[PDB]
RNA sequence: UUGUUUUCACUUUCUCCCCGCACUAAUGUGGGGAAAACUGGCUUUAUUUCUUCAAUUAUUUUUUUUGCUGAGGA
RNA sequence: UUGGAUAAGGUGCCUAAAUAUUCGCUCAUGAGAUCCCAUAAAAGGUGUUGGUUCAUAUGAACUAGCCCUGAAAAUGGAUGGCGCUAAAGCGGA
C-alpha cells in the first residue's frame, strides 16, 4: 500500500508493470549490475561470478545468481538485500520506439505512461 | 497473416467483486464483458464504468480469477448489435449499432474511424454498450440488406495499387484504368 | 481431455446464459420505461 | 446509399441507336445525333431487337446520382425532339411601339428595331438547325422548333435576353419577349 | 536516375507532382529534359489558377520592378521556375541541379526520336477524382499573355503526322522482323530451340 | 565486349544527415535496381569502391580510388549508408561508385 | 415462353464493358501485401472493399479478408454450396481443376515465363545467350539471302 | 422474490413449378408455392505427410547474412 | 570519440526518412493545413453522413462534422517557400 500509494503520485513520469519470470532472468543475466564495493563506496560491477554474492550475502545463505532470481519473481524473506543490492538497470531506448510519451498508456489514443499490468515484458526486452 | 490489415483486440474475461467489508458481511458478485485494445485498458474501461454506474473502484473493488474465454470460432461470419453513445463540441447523442465482419474483436473497432472521420469524435467521447447478436432481416439500415442477398456484383474500377516492388518512377507509356 | 473441454464448455454456456438473461432483463426494463 | 443505379430508357419505334465508349450515336427521321458527355461516369447497355437503352452509374450515390437522371431524362427526351420537333410558345409584345422585324438571311442572322423607340439595330443569333420563324396565325408570335431538344430550349433561351431597355419599372412597364407553352408538331 | 539523360513528356502530368520529382532528379544528379509543358495540366479551376497567377502578377518591388519576380509566361519556364522553387538554387550544387534540367514547349529538333517518358506518380487520370475540376497550363498562360499557344499546337499536329508516317514505316519492319524469326527458329538445333522455347523467346 | 563489370552501380547521394545537421562517418548510397529495404538488405557486408579522375599522375596514374563498405539499409527504400576508410568529399556527391560483388 | 437464339447472340454479342463478375466461387491471385503470389477463392462480400478469399488445401492458402483495393481475381468459377467449408473445398477444386484451366491465358504465360525466367541457373542463363546468338547468325544470314 | 422450464422463426441450393410469363445485373429477376439437405451441424471409429494443425501468451532451443569495437599484457 | 537505438517532431521537394497501408469528410470566384503562435464573433445553412422525436416507404422539426456568407488597409507577400485536391487538407487507425 505505502510503495503503490508513493508511486501513484509518479505514475505520470513512469511506465510498471510485471516483470514474469523470463524477463527477470534475462534482466538479471544480461543487464544485472551489483554495487560490489564497500557501504557508501559501491563502485557498480557487473555480476559476472557468484563471489560478490557470496560475500555480500554468503552469510545470508542466498548466495548465487539462482538464488537471487529464486527469490525476486517470488518476494521472500530477503528483498532488502537483492533490489538494494542490485544497480539500477540502465535500459537502452526501445528497439521499435515510445507510442507518445506523453499520453497515458490507459487512453484510447496511443501513450506510454501507467500500468501497463503485463504488458512490460515486451517493452523491457525490446529495450533490453 | 497480415499485421496491417489486422487491428489488436482479443477476448478476455476476468471475475471479481467489490471487497467484502464489516458492513457488507457477504457482498453481491457482478460481471461485465467488453474489449478493448488491451486486456489492461478493458479492465481500465471497465472500473471507469463501475465508478460511472455505480460506487467503487480499486480502493474497494477486487478480482479472484481470469480466463481467456475465445469465441467459438473466430473464423465464422456473424452480424451482431451494440449500442453507441458519443458526445459532439455540443452535447451528448446516442444511437444503436450493427455491423459485420468475422468476430468480435474487429467487430467492436470498425466504427471508430467511421466516427472520427464523420462527426471527428475522438475515441474517448465513445461509449458502446451490451453487446448481443442482431438479425439479418430486422435492419432498417440502407446498405447491410444487400449484404446477404442472394445473388449480387459491381466492377472493380478502383485504382491499381503495386507493390514498392514495381512502383517504377519512369514508365514506358502511359497506363490504362481498366485492368482484368 | 474430453472432461476438461467440457467442464470450460460448461463454464462458459453459463457466461453466455448469464448474458442472454441480462440482455432479456435490460430489454424488459427499457420495453416498460418506454411508454 | 447503394451501389448501382440505372434508367431502362424506352426506344421508340422510330430510332436506331448505336453506343459506343459514352458516345452513342443513333439515327432518327429528321437526321442522326451524337453527344459529348465525357465529364460524366456513364455506362451504357445497349439492345436493338428487343430495343430500350440501360444507361447505369456504378457506385450511386446521391452527390452525383441526380445526373444520371438528368442525361436519362435527356437521352428520352432528344429521342422524342428528333423523332417530333418541340415547339415553345414565344411571343413579342410591345406596350407602345410595336416590334419591328427584319428578318434577313433565312432565320439567320435575325434584326430587332421599334423597342421602346430607340431606331437602332439589334441582332442576336441562334444555333444553326432551328427556326425561330412568324407564325402566320398570329403576327406577335413566332413558332419556334428545330431538331433535337438542346437545339430547341437554347435558341429559346437565348432571345428573351436580347432587347432589354434601362430605367423603367417592369411591373408597371411589362415589355419583353415572352415564351409560354411547349407542344408538337 | 541512371541513364545519361531522361526526356519526361510533361502531357497530362501534374505541375506540382511533376516538379517535385524532377527537382528531387536533378538534386540526384539525373539530366532532365521537359518537353511539352504546354499540356501540363494543375488541379482546381482554370479561373481559381488564373487567380493566383494574377495575385503572383501583381506582385512586384515598389521601388524599382527590374529586380522584383520575373513573372515569367511561358509554360515551360512556369514549369522551370516551380521545379527551382523546389531545390535549394541558392546552394552551388542547387544551382548546379537546376542548370541541370531543360523545359521546352512543344518537341524540339532533338527530342524528335529519342523515347519520351512518363511518370505515373504525377499523372492526371490517376492523381485526380474524375468528377473534379482541373486546368491547362497552356490555356492559363496564353491568358496570362503567352499569346504563343496555337503555334505550338500547329507545329504539334505537323509531328504528330510525321511521326505517324514512321510509326507506320516501324510497324512493318517489326512485322516482318517477327516472320522472318518464326521460319529462322527451325533453322536452328533441336536442343537451342527448345531452351527458346521453354524460355519464351 | 571487353572490359567486364560484375559490379552494380550507385549513385553517392548526401551524407547520413538530418535537417541542418551532418554525420559525415556514414555517406548514403543508392543503389541501380534497389527500391525496398527487403533487397537493399541483401547488399551489406560488400565491397564499395569510388573510382575517380586527379588532374594529374600520383603514382604513375591518374586514378585514385578509396574503399569503404555498406553497413546496413537506410529507410525503406533501397537506399544504404556506406562507411569508408576515410571520409567522402562533398565534391563528390551524385558521382557513381561501384557496388563490388566481394566479399 | 422462351425465345433461344436471339438471346443466345446477344450474350456473346452485347460487349458489355465491365466483366469478371465477382459472384462466389471466382479465383483470385493478390496483387498487393505480403500474400501475392497465392491463388485463392472468393467465398463471398462482406463490404464494398473487404472481400472473403480463401484458398484450396492444395493451393495452400488459410482463410484470409482483403480489400478490394489489392485485388486481381480469376475468370474461372465452380458451383458449391454458400456453406460448403474445407471439407468440400479440396473436392470441388479437384472436381473441375480449376488450375489446369487459367495457365493458358496470355497473362498467365508470361509470369510463367518470368518465373521460370528469373529462376534461371547461370548455366541456362548462358544457354539462352548462345541460342540467341545462333538465331542471330541465321537471322542475317537468310536476311542478306532474301536481297 | 432468483432460478428453472416451455412456444415459433431462423438456413443451403446450379432444386423445381406457376404468374409479369424475359419484367433478370446472370446462365434470370418481382410475387406465390412445392424439393432435399449435393449446404450445414451433430457421434463415432485407424490415421494428421491426402489435408489444417492458426493466432496470442507463458517456457525453451537454434538459424541465414553482416556493421562496429580489440582496452589490457597479470 | 566510435557504433547502436530512440525522445520531441517529422517521412512530396526544399530536408534525412512513406507520393506507405487502411476508413471516412471537404471544392473554397480570397479552402485548409503542428500547443505557446501570431485574431475572429453574434446571424444564416433541404450539400454529406448518421442520428432523435413524432404524424400513415410517406412529411416535418431539430441536431453536428466539413464547406460557404458574415470577413475592409495602406512598399509587394507569405500554411516557412514551392506547391498540394485518387491531398502533400481535416478526423482516426
Amino acid at each position: 500500500k505505502a510503495t503503490k500509494e508513493m508511486l501513484k503520485i509518479v505514475e505520470p513520469y513512469v511506465t510498471y508493470g510485471y516483470p514474469t519470470l523470463s524477463t527477470v532472468r534475462k534482466l538479471l543475466y544480461k543487464r544485472g549490475y551489483v554495487r560490489v564495493g564497500k557501504v557508501r563506496r559501491y563502485a557498480r560491477k557487473k555480476i559476472q561470478d557468484n563471489a560478490d554474492i557470496s560475500k555480500h550475502l554468503g552469510k545470508y545463505n542466498v548466495h548465487g545468481i539462482e538464488d537471487m532470481v529464486y527469490q525476486l519473481y517470488t518476494c521472500g524473506p530477503v528483498f532488502k538485500k537483492v533490489n538494494n543490492f542490485l544497480w539500477a538497470f540502465k535500459l537502452k531506448p526501445p528497439r521499435k520506439g515510445f507510442k507518445a510519451k506523453r499520453h497515458a498508456f490507459n487512453e484510447p489514443r496511443p501513450g506510454d505512461w501507467g500500468n501497463r499490468e503485463a504488458h512490460i515484458n515486451e517493452l523491457i526486452n525490446r529495450m533490453i | 497473416i497480415d499485421n496491417s490489415l489486422n487491428t489488436n483486440i482479443h477476448q478476455y474475461h476476468i471475475v471479481g467483486r467489490a471487497i467484502p467489508t464489516a458492513k457488507d458481511k457477504n457482498p453481491n458478485v457482478y460481471r461485465m464483458c467488453i474489449f478493448a485494445k488491451n486486456d489492461t485498458n478493458a479492465k481500465s474501461r471497465f472500473w471507469y464504468f463501475m465508478k460511472k454506474i455505480n460506487k467503487l473502484k480499486k480502493s474497494n473493488g477486487e478480482l479472484l480469477a481470469c480466463e481467456q474465454i475465445k469465441e467459438r470460432f473466430p473464423l465464422r461470419v456473424k452480424n451482431y448489435g451494440v449500442l453507441l453513445r458519443y458526445d459532439s463540441r455540443t452535447g451528448t447523442h446516442n444511437m444503436y449499432k450493427e455491423f459485420r465482419d468475422t468476430t468480435k474483436e474487429g467487430a467492436i473497432a470498425q466504427l471508430y474511424s467511421e466516427m472520427a472521420g464523420r462527426h471527428r469524435a475522438r475515441a474517448s467521447s465513445i461509449n458502446i454498450i451490451r453487446i448481443s447478436e442482431i438479425s439479418s432481416s430486422l435492419v432498417r439500415r440502407p446498405h447491410i440488406k444487400q449484404l446477404l442477398k442472394r445473388r449480387l456484383r459491381f466492377p472493380a474500377l478502383h485504382l491499381p495499387t503495386l507493390q514498392k516492388e514495381y512502383r517504377k518512377k519512369f514508365a514506358s507509356k502511359r497506363p490504362s484504368t481498366y485492368r482484368m | 481431455k474430453q472432461i476438461q473441454k467440457k467442464e470450460l464448455q460448461k463454464i462458459n454456456h453459463d457466461y453466455y446464459k448469464g448474458v442472454a438473461k441480462a440482455v432479456k432483463k435490460k430489454k424488459k426494463r427499457e420495453e416498460k420505461k418506454a411508454k | 446509399k447503394t451501389i448501382v443505379s440505372t434508367q431502362k430508357v424506352l426506344i421508340p419505334e422510330g430510332v436506331k441507336v448505336a453506343i459506343n465508349a459514352r458516345k452513342v450515336t443513333v439515327s432518327g427521321k429528321y437526321g442522326t445525333l451524337r453527344r459529348s458527355f465525357r465529364h460524366l461516369p456513364i455506362d451504357i447497355r445497349l439492345n436493338k431487337l428487343k430495343k430500350y437503352i440501360k444507361v447505369v452509374m456504378w457506385f450511386g450515390v446521391p452527390d452525383s446520382l441526380a445526373c444520371i437522371r438528368t442525361v436519362c431524362t435527356h437521352l428520352k427526351n432528344m429521342f422524342t425532339g428528333v423523332t417530333k420537333k418541340f415547339l415553345y410558345k414565344m411571343r413579342l409584345v410591345h406596350a407602345h411601339f410595336p416590334i419591328n422585324s427584319n428578318i434577313v438571311d433565312n432565320n439567320t442572322r435575325i434584326e430587332i428595331r421599334n423597342y421602346l423607340g430607340e431606331k437602332s439595330v439589334r441582332f442576336v443569333k441562334a444555333l444553326p438547325g432551328v427556326v425561330i420563324e412568324k407564325s402566320p396565325n398570329v403576327k406577335d408570335e413566332i413558332y419556334v422548333s428545330g431538331a433535337d431538344i438542346e437545339n430547341v430550349s437554347l435558341t429559346a433561351a437565348l432571345i428573351h435576353q436580347s432587347v432589354l431597355c434601362r430605367n423603367k419599372d417592369i411591373r408597371k412597364f411589362l415589355d419583353g419577349i415572352y415564351v409560354s407553352e411547349v407542344t408538337t408538331v | 536516375m541512371y541513364k545519361k539523360e531522361y526526356v519526361i513528356d510533361c502531357k497530362g502530368h501534374l505541375l506540382g507532382r511533376l516538379a517535385s520529382l524532377i527537382a528531387k532528379e536533378l538534386l540526384n544528379g539525373q539530366r532532365i529534359v521537359a518537353v511539352r509543358c504546354e499540356d501540363i495540366n494543375i488541379s482546381g479551376s482554370l479561373y481559381r489558377n488564373k487567380l493566383k497567377y494574377q495575385e503572383f502578377l501583381r506582385l512586384r518591388t515598389n521601388t524599382n520592378p527590374k529586380k522584383g519576380p520575373l513573372h515569367l509566361r511561358e509554360p515551360s519556364k512556369i514549369l522551370w521556375r516551380c521545379v527551382r522553387g523546389m531545390l535549394p538554387h541558392k546552394t552551388y550544387k542547387g544551382q548546379l541541379a537546376l542548370k541541370k534540367l531543360k523545359v521546352c514547349v512543344g518537341m524540339p529538333y532533338p527530342y524528335d526520336k529519342k523515347k519520351k517518358y512518363v511518370l505515373p506518380s504525377a499523372l492526371r487520370a490517376f492523381r485526380l477524382k474524375k468528377h473534379r475540376r482541373y486546368c491547362r497550363l497552356g490555356t492559363l498562360s496564353s491568358r496570362v499573355g503567352w499569346n504563343y499557344d496555337t503555334l505550338v499546337k500547329k507545329n504539334e499536329v505537323l509531328r504528330k503526322q510525321v511521326s505517324k508516317a514512321y510509326y507506320k514505316k516501324k510497324v512493318n519492319n517489326l512485322n516482318e522482323k517477327k516472320e522472318i524469326k518464326t521460319e529462322a527458329l527451325n533453322l536452328i538445333n533441336p536442343e537451342q530451340r527448345q531452351v527458346l522455347e521453354n524460355f519464351g523467346y | 565486349l571487353q572490359a567486364v563489370r560484375l559490379y552494380e552501380k550507385g549513385v553517392i547521394l548526401g551524407y547520413k544527415r538530418s535537417q541542418r545537421n551532418q554525420d559525415p562517418n556514414f555517406t548514403l548510397i543508392s543503389i541501380k535496381n534497389v527500391n525496398t529495404k527487403k533487397h537493399a538488405q541483401f547488399y551489406v557486408g560488400k565491397r564499395v569502391a569510388y573510382v575517380y579522375r586527379t588532374t594529374k599522375h600520383h603514382d604513375g596514374v591518374k586514378i585514385k580510388c578509396i574503399w569503404g563498405k555498406v553497413c546496413r539499409t537506410h529507410g525503406n527504400s533501397g537506399v544504404i549508408r556506406a562507411k569508408f576508410k576515410t571520409h567522402i568529399p562533398p565534391k563528390a556527391f551524385g558521382d557513381r561508385v561501384r557496388i563490388l560483388m566481394y566479399p | 415462353v422462351e425465345l433461344t437464339e436471339e438471346e443466345k447472340l446477344y450474350i456473346s454479342k452485347k460487349n458489355l464493358l465491365f466483366k469478371r463478375f465477382v459472384e462466389p466461387g471466382r479465383l483470385c491471385l493478390i496483387e498487393y501485401g505480403p500474400y501475392a503470389g497465392k491463388l485463392c477463392f472468393i467465398v463471398d462480400i462482406v463490404t464494398i472493399t473487404r472481400v472473403i478469399v480463401d484458398g484450396a488445401f492444395i493451393t495452400g492458402v488459410p482463410r484470409m479478408v482483403i480489400p478490394l483495393k489489392r485485388l486481381k481475381l480469376l475468370k474461372e468459377r465452380i458451383k458449391i454450396n454458400k456453406n460448403c467449408k474445407s471439407g468440400f473445398l479440396r473436392k470441388t477444386v479437384n472436381s473441375t481443376k480449376v488450375l489446369e484451366e487459367f495457365n493458358n491465358s496470355k497473362l498467365g504465360k508470361k509470369m510463367i515465363i518470368k518465373k521460370k525466367r528469373d529462376e534461371a541457373t547461370d548455366f541456362e542463363r548462358f544457354q539462352v545467350y548462345f541460342a540467341k546468338r545462333e538465331l542471330k547468325k541465321k537471322m542475317t544470314t537468310i536476311k542478306n539471302k532474301k536481297n
